[PDB]
């Protein structure tokens, strides 16, 4: 597999689910194996992997050959932790050599050319070699925004790796943005907004409820039609807080109702619904506002600014999905894949 | 030794690919039978529970039916399944395109040539093939006249593959006049494809409105002229007040029943404020309890229980109207219009008849064959051919068919490897002939001599006729633009592409390891 | 010099459907006509039919082929959009695919089978329409000459001088026979009790109840004054949570004082109304019916029927006039339903039957009580009314009368094998086959009633090839006669329908060449 | 840029077949050299033996893979043409297959692989030859000291002063030193028999039988007239179906007397040619004793001798000189061997011999009677003494000696590397491989003796780099020193053999690429 030229291997589950993959972490992940040694192996693939990311395959083909060349030296009568020594002795000195051999490529956004060589170096003897030109590019590019260079750290929860069938793997895109499989509710709302104030909230557009166990009494007429009118004004109480602030677009964790949704769209403020919490966390790093947990608390200066806010099709299914560009300084990125396969 | 599992295997040589090409070329042998004009379909018959039959055409619902075994299978099953999402067309020809595709490969194979070699080969065989698709593609969408005919030639040879070929005719126009009151949006649920028993399939039309598979209530009246319609999605039932935790405690039976008169109160306040729109119509999305069923009936409008969301959704593409839910402020958005909402009946049932509509956003198509089967079918091939159609307003951009597009393309592939040296030259040769092998397999299953039509077209793509292809009629090497066999540029590129993807993928596969089965 | 066409599966997939069909429609074929005696089917649980309608039997007999599937479906299409000849159509079906099977042998493509079985339909249907004769309603005789001819080959043939006049009358008491274009079964609703005899079956105008009167002292009403409720008579209870807390002695006594003249009060204003006897829907979550409500409706001399179903409002609605109540507050006396009677009839001990009869208020609706000794005939005597009242439903969709008893299928065999001789092709073997496959019918009514089927169907081409139309077999006289002055005929709609419906299935079946276990 | 050779079904039975290989040689790795044990052997059946020897190892072992059944073979076919040395020819193919696996690993096809070990083995040839020394027969130092040094991996070692020049007696009074170029295996004759301890086993110019005299009144006979005899002596019976039929009284005295006459004339006629001690041969279909004739013999003092088999005459005529008899009227003086003494030998109440001593005309034939305490020694020490007939036997075929003690193979590991270095090309790596193939000899022996392998497999190729030739393994000294100021020999066909059958076998092997189950 390691090289170029290598090949892939196809792999099916216990369930007969088909993964034709080339990393060795990968490969060896799904390899249900009972020998020990192979279990070792497999650890040692995966470490690899987590540590850094590349040359999974190198590793476990290294330590093979090893194994083999301590094998035909044992035959010889030598003890195994001579073998071990010797090992340790000669891997000190190539990775001492190994330091003396190198250079250094400058890591900055004002010249990506390293950068994305060494990216396409890596991204080479995978599939996605098809392209092998703009896949490196626009991860060079992802990894250069999200990171935060003074620390000298890549946090990888804010690269938001999505695929959905269909279309090419020259569609394979960086969203300085957000995407999320979600919808603006309420179909007859617009399915595209300018530049908009973002008011990202977390409470659901339904009248509240404390979290200790309670028993609103009603005694009396006067007291039903004083719940009626304490859950109208209630409704709009809320709506109009939502409107005050300026904002043009709303974005709700927990979901709502209906008396709610005719309320959005009759004052003019699309808005979606049941966004997930990493998904809310990343739309706030990206478009720049800040969660607020309660209506009483939104601001104006809590709001978020965005390019613009799309709902895309998809082909000829009904799945819509909401994207969000053109932030004023996204920090959080989305890697966008697309394809004719499932497993590709 | 053995290590891995009892039951896990590992196929780490030619085994692997001899059972990948072999279920290939199984998916692709099943799958041939069903092209052209003169493809015949295949019956699916479940052996478990139900026992499903179904009679289809298309490979799409053949492949992803049946239970595959073999990883090769499933890959093509998955591609085929995406490429129908995508665009709803040539799910067929992109799986027998792959089938070729991997024959030529183990052919290939045979001869000692590297795969990666052959991967090479195909990648710019393909680029060179997509350039040459892409410089035959002819446009429309300025013209109107032009562009409508271009419309009826799609839906011709989206349609005539399958059962409706029998009324072919009478059905094409139909597709596109559907597709003509989407006004450009890419909405296909818009569509309703109401499919009855009873009748011949030529009786099957496109309704002047809307239809509804609902009921009125009981004493709303059956049949309004000039009505005024608002959509809702409010309660209408029981409708609690939302504030978890409320509950009467008093200490007689005047008091809740004083509570239980205010309620009733409400219900008939929400029902005033309802009525205060000025309407005589009323969709609800939800359930309509007694009670304000029986105020709309002593009012005089008119009441629909248990539209869903697609049928709320529906009436307002159709009518104009917005889904309301809060009635605080009449004057917002307001309401639809129509001109008649007769209770129509069609075979033994009763279903509303939204006519004189204000705008023609959404509609219903009434499928009416003599057999279940026969119904599935219309209905699938029809989705096929209305997902074309949307697609191609989308992208107006066409080629012709009836192979020849692809022998031109596969000519440009011929010609690109003609120039080429090393072993690359004879993977393009192979890719050339796969890609040829698609008109063959029509003409095959048309019955006539496909090698003479085949030479024949090669002759005349070689010497610059650059839009010949095969009257199936007759059985001839025809003109397409005179003819008139048309077809979507996006649907010949996307079953290209996939195809070439899904070939390469599976080709670079030299271990196949199983794990025990659950 | 040829196509090889080395694969053989399709054949034998064709073979072996065209011999499934083809036992099915034998199987079918010896329950043909009015000697043709009923099957017998049993379920496997222990529960037994004796159908001699088509549709029944196919259903629920279990078949396992596709082409046995197909059949049924078929069946159950025709008999929705007719009713009537859900036989003949299975069994035209399956003897022009036997027909075809040496087509097939003959090498002849599947296609223009096809394609000339669709154009022999074509000219089938114009046969079929130059045949008739225009029927036009009032015109009691000829719906009644239809009805017994709908009835003569089913048990209840000899009681068809007591029930074919009640059968067109309640078809006719239903619909206005000047504008109607069709014509609703959902309000002919068929009550069926054991006991007594065929000949005991009734026809009332008015409403028929399976339910039980609660209060054991009244029974019978003059001059009823019926109104429906559609909330509860019992304790008042909100729908939020309800409660009631009690702290000291005299409470108990105030909330069951307070309990029972709340009851009070809504039976005051239920008889203050002049309402006489009380209509209480089944109401779940809260009893409809109170003990003590019970206690005072008894007390007031009022009559009370209770559990009455939810789909059943708007059936006495549109019989009695009522208009339903969900509110105490409007019930009034101005839209109260009227009737002239009231009854409670045992029926000599097997069972307990409600009329409302003489309602004042118009009643577009009828109800058939049907009697029998044992449920079978039961069955089969409501089947075959259904029969009828979807004869009726045909004369009243489209207005053509044919005659019947072999002559309009001879005929057509007839017409369509002179069109066959002056069409000289590949097609003409195969609607020369589509031809003589329709003469399947007479010989099926010849062989079924004893005679002879060669001279007899033989016979009845000579007289039809002389022009003496409307010839056709007479199981009275034992030969052959004209069959109008016999006083047979049955609607057009019934024919084309099987034809047309026939000749879709049969190409649709035509179309397949494999089957495949999902 | 190149074949892709897209199945690797070849290559996987060429591996399984080196690794089967390689198991089966480490598998009796641990039996090799003067410091190497034996191995037991239970087979499915209640039957176990001891055995050092390499063919009999492998041969009870029963393999199943096929290169263990062609190393089986090749066993069996050094132990024929050699006799010694069937545990290192299995050894070294197990271990050059071995080295050539990771030649396959570095993309080197089979057959160049094939030819370039064709080469070594012909280079390798000229240097055992070169190496050696010419030997002269009649020579007992270096005849004891290659018989001694075959000895000595034996269980039998303890026994050596006792075993090798009797091994050595054997095969010199066999064969004339003169003009032999061979010897005959089958006159040596060896018979086992239960008792005693390894160090009574016995030489005898003389004969050994296993049976017993019919008369038990005489055992010793001095000046014995031995005859071999093959008719019966018993009542007369043609060959056509005979009957005698009696019709009165006198007949059946008159048949009876007829009857004795004859066997009284049979044995008379034998009595009167000297004849004292008698072989008759074992007779099925006709009892060539009845009891009138064994009382007339053992009347006429005489040892009757019965149930000699019919594959023993020619052993027993070229022996003690006796001639076969089949007529009466042929059996003279003339044709009648003659012994000093014939005795029958009681070993101590652990059964009882024959033994025929002092025959006046001595033939080239010797007979080795064993003793021993259980079977299993008995066994092994007569495969440790044919494995020591067998050296002499080599040595008499071809008259050339080298070395022992990993000095042969060492000394060929290194002049076969500088011919490596002289090949330069893609059968460079292979010759390499071949040379560096057959330190496993030394290497084994270094390790079964307990010194470390590595430091001991230096020096050697060190010493034998300067100059320092017939240097190899010391047990005794427990180091590396010069092997014939050691006494440890061994004749150059054993170590030609050995490596020509290794290198045609391993070529043969190599040229597998398939496997499959007939029915
Ligand atoms: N009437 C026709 N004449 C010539 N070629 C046709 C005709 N209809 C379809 N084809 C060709 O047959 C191929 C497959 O058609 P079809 O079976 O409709 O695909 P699908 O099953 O995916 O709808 C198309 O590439 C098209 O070029
Ligand atoms: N009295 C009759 N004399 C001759 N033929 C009849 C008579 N009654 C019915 N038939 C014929 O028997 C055929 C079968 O009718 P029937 O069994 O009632 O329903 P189905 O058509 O569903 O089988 C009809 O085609 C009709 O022409
Ligand atoms: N006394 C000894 N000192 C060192 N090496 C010896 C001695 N005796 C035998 N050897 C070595 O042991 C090797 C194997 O001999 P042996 O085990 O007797 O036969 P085989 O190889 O058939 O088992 C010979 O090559 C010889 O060089
Ligand atoms: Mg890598
Ligand atoms: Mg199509
Ligand atoms: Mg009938
Ligand atoms: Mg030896």
């Amino acid at each position: 597999s390691l090289g170029p030229n290598g090949l892939d291997k196809m792999m099916v589950d216990k369930d007969g689910d088909v993964t034709v993959t080339n990393d060795g972490a990968t490969i060896l992940s799904m390899m249900d194996v009972d020998h020990q040694i192979a279990k070792l192996m497999v650890e040692l693939s995966k470490s690899q992997d987590d540590e850094i990311g590349d040359g999974t395959t190198g590793v476990v083909v290294l330590a093979g050959a090893l194994l083999e060349e301590a094998e035909q030296l044992l035959d010889r009568g030598i003890h195994p932790i001579r073998i071990a020594d010797g090992y340790e002795q000669a891997a000190r000195v190539a990775i001492e050599h190994l330091d003396k051999i190198s250079d250094s490529v400058l890591v900055d956004i004002k010249d990506t050319e390293p950068l994305i060589q060494t990216a396409k170096t890596t991204l080479g003897s995978k599939v996605v070699n098809s392209c092998h030109r703009q896949m490196a590019e626009i991860a060079v590019n992802a990894v250069l925004t999200v990171a935060d260079m003074e620390r000298r750290d890549v946090d990888f929860e804010l690269i938001k790796v999505e695929g959905k069938v269909g279309g090419r793997l020259e569609d394979t895109k960086l969203i300085k943005g957000v995407i999320v499989d979600k919808d603006f509710s309420h179909p007859q709302m617009p399915k595209k907004v300018e530049d908009a104030k973002i008011a990202i909230l977390t409470c659901p557009f339904e009248p509240p409820k404390p979290k200790t166990k309670h028993k609103l009494d009603v005694t009396s007429v006067e007291d039903y039609k004083a719940l009626q009118k304490y859950e109208k004004e209630k409704f709009e109480e809320m709506i109009q807080q939502i409107k005050e602030t300026g904002a043009n677009l709303a974005i709700c964790q927990w979901g709502f109702d209906d008396e709610a949704n005719h309320l959005l769209l009759q004052n003019n403020l699309p808005a979606v619904r049941w966004v997930g919490g990493p998904e809310i966390e990343l739309i706030a790093i990206a478009t720049g506002g800040r969660i607020v947990p309660r209506f009483s608390e939104l601001t104006a200066e809590k709001l978020g600014f965005a390019g613009l806010v799309q709902e895309i099709s998809f082909g000829t299914t009904k799945d819509k999905m909401l994207v969000i560009e053109q932030c004023k300084n996204s920090r959080a990125v989305t890697i966008f894949i697309r394809g004719g396969n499932k497993m590709i | 030794v053995n290590i891995f599992k009892a039951g896990a295997d590992e196929e780490r040589a030619e085994t692997a690919r001899l059972t990948s090409f072999i279920g290939a070329i199984a998916i692709g042998d099943l799958v041939k039978s069903t092209l052209g004009p003169k493809g015949m379909d295949k019956i699916l018959l479940s052996s478990g529970r139900d026992a499903s039959l179904m009679v289809t055409n298309d490979g799409a619902t053949i492949l992803k039916n049946i239970g595959v075994d073999n990883p090769a299978a499933k890959v093509l099953v998955d591609m085929s399944r995406v490429q129908d999402d995508e665009v709803g067309d040539g799910t067929t020809s992109v799986t027998v395109l792959a089938a070729e595709l991997l024959r030529e490969a183990e052919s290939l194979i045979a001869k000692k040539i590297h795969p990666q070699t052959i991967i090479a080969g195909w990648r710019e065989a393909t680029k060179a093939a997509r350039e040459a698709l892409l410089s035959s593609a002819v446009d429309h969408g300025s013209d109107e006249v032009k562009f409508r005919q271009d419309l009826m030639n799609i839906a011709g040879t989206t349609l005539s593959s399958k059962l409706l070929t029998h009324h072919k005719d009478h059905f094409t126009k139909l597709a596109v006049e559907a597709v003509l009151r989407l006004k450009g949006s890419g909405n296909l649920e818009a569509i309703h494809i109401i499919k009855k028993l009873g009748g011949s399939l030529a009786d099957s039309y496109l309704d002047e409105g809307f239809l509804l598979d609902k009921k009125i209530g009981v004493n709303q009246p059956k049949r309004i002229e000039n009505a005024k319609i608002l959509i809702a999605n409010t309660g209408m039932d029981t409708d609690k007040i939302k504030i978890f935790g409320s509950r009467v405690r008093v200490d007689s039976t005047a008091k809740v029943a004083e509570i239980e008169h205010a309620e009733k109160e409400k219900m008939k306040e929400k029902v005033e404020r309802i009525l205060k729109h000025g309407i005589n119509c009323f969709i609800n999305r939800q359930l309509i309890y007694n009670y304000p069923e029986q105020l709309f009936g002593a009012a005089g409008v008119m009441a629909i229980e248990h539209a869903d969301f697609a049928g709320v959704e529906r009436l307002a593409l159709v009518t104009g109207g917005e889904i309301a839910s809060t009635f605080d402020h009449p004057e917002l958005v307001k309401l639809g219009s129509c001109k008649l909402i007769e209770e129509v009946m069609i075979g033994e049932d009763k279903l509303i008849h939204f006519s004189g509509v204000a705008l023609g956003e959404a509609c219903t198509i009434v499928l009416r064959g003599a057999t279940q089967q026969i119904l599935d079918e219309a209905e699938r091939s029809l989705h096929d051919a209305l997902c074309v159609l949307a697609q191609t307003v989308k992208d107006s951009r066409t080629v012709y068919g009836g192979g020849c597009s692809e022998m031109l393309m596969a000519h440009a592939v011929t010609q690109l490897a003609n120039r080429t040296p090393g072993k690359e030259a004879v993977a393009m040769e192979s890719y050339a002939k796969a890609l040829r092998m698609l008109p063959t397999i029509i003409a095959d299953n048309a019955g006539y001599d496909s090698a003479d039509l085949v030479a024949q077209l090669r002759a005349a793509h070689s010497e610059g006729n650059t839009t010949a292809g095969l009257d199936m009629r007759e059985g001839t090497i025809g003109d397409m633009a005179i003819l008139g066999i048309t077809e979507s540029f996006q649907v010949k590129r996307q079953v290209l592409l996939s195809a070439a993807e899904a070939a390469e993928v599976i080709l670079r596969v030299d271990n196949i390891i199983k794990a025990a089965p659950r | 010099k040829g196509a090889y066409q080395d694969r053989d599966k399709p054949a034998q997939i064709r073979f072996s459907n065209i011999s499934a069909a083809k036992a099915v429609a034998d199987a079918i074929r010896t329950s043909l006509g009015p000697k043709g005696m009923d099957k017998m089917i049993q379920d496997g649980k222990g529960d037994v039919t004796i159908t001699n309608d088509g549709a029944t039997i196919l259903k629920q007999m279990q078949v396992l082929h596709p082409a046995a599937r197909m059949l049924v479906e078929l069946s159950k299409a025709q008999d929705i959009e007719a009713g009537d000849g859900t036989t003949s159509v299975v069994i035209i079906a399956g003897s022009l695919l036997d027909s075809c099977t040496k087509l097939l042998q003959k090498g002849i493509h599947p296609t223009i089978i096809s394609e000339s079985f669709q154009k022999a339909l074509e000219k089938g249907i114009e046969i079929l329409t130059d045949m008739s004769r225009p029927v036009e309603l009032s015109d009691r005789e000829t719906l009644l000459n239809s009805a017994t001819t709908s009835l003569n080959s089913k048990v209840v043939s000899q009681y068809s001088s007591l029930l074919s006049p009640m059968s067109v009358n309640a078809v006719m008491k239903v619909i206005d026979p000047a504008t109607a274009t069709s014509v609703d079964l959902r309000d002919i609703k068929i009550v069926k009790k054991l006991g007594g005899t065929i000949d005991d079956c009734e026809l009332v105008e008015g409403l028929v109840l399976t339910q039980k009167v609660s209060n054991s002292g009244i029974t019978r009403v003059e001059k009823a004054k019926i109104g429906l409720i559609q909330f509860c008579l019992s304790a008042p209870k909100t729908d939020m949570d309800n409660q009631i807390v009690v702290s000291d002695y005299a409470q108990m006594d105030r909330v069951l004082r307070e309990e029972r003249a709340y009851i009070l009060n809504l039976v005051k204003q239920i008889k203050k109304t002049g309402c006489n006897v009380l209509l209480i829907q089944k109401s779940i979550l809260r009893d409809a019916l109170s003990d003590l409500a019970l206690h005072f409706l008894n007390k007031m001399k009022i009559m009370v029927i209770k559990d009455i179903e939810r789909e059943d409002i708007e059936f006495i609605c549109k019989t009695i006039g009522t208009k339903p109540v969900a509110h105490i507050d409007q019930f009034t006396a101005d839209m109260l339903g009227s009737a002239e009677l009231a009854e409670e009839v045992n029926l000599n001990g097997s069972g307990k039957l409600l009329k409302i009869t003489g309602c004042a208020s118009p009643g577009k609706t009828v109800t058939i009580v049907v009697r029998g000794s044992n449920k079978l005939v039961i069955e089969e005597a409501e089947r075959s009314i259904h029969d009828a009242l979807c004869v009726i439903r045909c004369l009243v969709k489209k207005r053509a009368l044919i005659a019947g008893g072999g002559a309009p299928e001879i005929e057509l065999a007839l017409r369509l094998t002179e069109y066959s001789r002056t069409l000289s092709g590949m097609e003409s073997y195969c609607v020369r086959a589509f031809a003589d496959a329709m003469e399947v019918i007479p010989s099926t009514l010849a062989e079924n009633a004893g005679l002879n089927p060669i001279s007899t169907v033989t016979e009845l081409r000579n007289r039809h090839a002389q022009g003496e139309k409307t010839a056709g077999i007479n199981v009275r006289k034992g030969g052959i006669s004209n069959i109008l002055e016999e006083l047979v005929v049955q609607p057009l709609l019934v024919s084309v329908s099987a034809l047309t419906l026939a000749t879709e299935t049969v190409r649709s079946i035509l179309k397949i060449d494999d089957v495949v276990n999902t």
